[PDB]
């Protein structure tokens, strides 16, 4: 696995991850990226969409593996411990979730990254997220509670 | 030396061809865009 911290000013601003099929960076944040193969790499954002292009040598291509449909309520290995939801984001501990750590993948515990947050800050006494996976069918869709912003 | 009107109104039949056309042309091809524009809005609207 490869996840990597964005490196702004040299201290850690954001945390680019690259998944099964093309490499991921969040483009919501910016700094410079630790990683010189990555280094060299053209951008591609949509409007809404903060995703790098996959531009990687094929060596290495395909990291991870994707996430299909029929979400269980099971547990996801997160990386401050597993979650357990199936509605929406998970009930995540008051505190954890805060800001300074975008770009986060939450994975299946067959290692299937379920999705990928972008913000959700806190939702109450308990914390859900705002983040993009497929929709039913296989469709990159974000979904964003009221409250969100990155965390 | 006599009565005419001479008020824009010499516009012939190949003029007035052409004119329409050309409005015409202009007018479906920046309609047609503004639809595509929504068209692919739409989608993104229902993919959530």
């Amino acid at each position: 696995d490869k996840t990597f911290p964005i490196m702004l000013n040299g201290q850690v601003n954001g945390y680019a991850c690259v998944v099964g099929g093309r490499v991921f960076k969040p483009l919501h944040v910016e700094g410079r990226i630790d990683n010189e193969q990555l280094a060299a790499i053209k951008l591609k954002k949509a409007s809404i969409y903060d995703l790098e292009y996959g531009d990687v040598p094929q060596c290495m291509k395909s990291d991870t593996l994707q996430y299909t449909s029929d979400k269980p309520p099971g547990f996801y290995n997160w990386h401050h411990g597993a979650v357990q939801y199936e509605n929406n984001r998970f009930t995540v501990p008051r505190g954890v979730g805060g800001k300074g750590d975008s770009g986060r993948p939450i994975l299946d515990n067959k290692g299937r990254v379920v999705a990928i947050v972008l913000g959700g800050v806190n939702e109450g006494s308990r914390t859900a997220l705002s983040v993009v996976t497929w929709n039913q069918k296989g469709v990159t869709v974000k979904d964003t509670p009221e409250g969100s912003e990155p965390w | 030396q006599h009565t005419e009107s001479f008020t824009s109104a010499i516009s012939a039949t190949a003029w007035s061809w052409i004119k329409v056309l050309v409005g015409g042309t202009s007018a479906f091809i920046v309609l047609g865009l503004i639809a595509t524009a929504v068209v692919a809005l739409v989608l993104f609207f229902h993919r959530h």
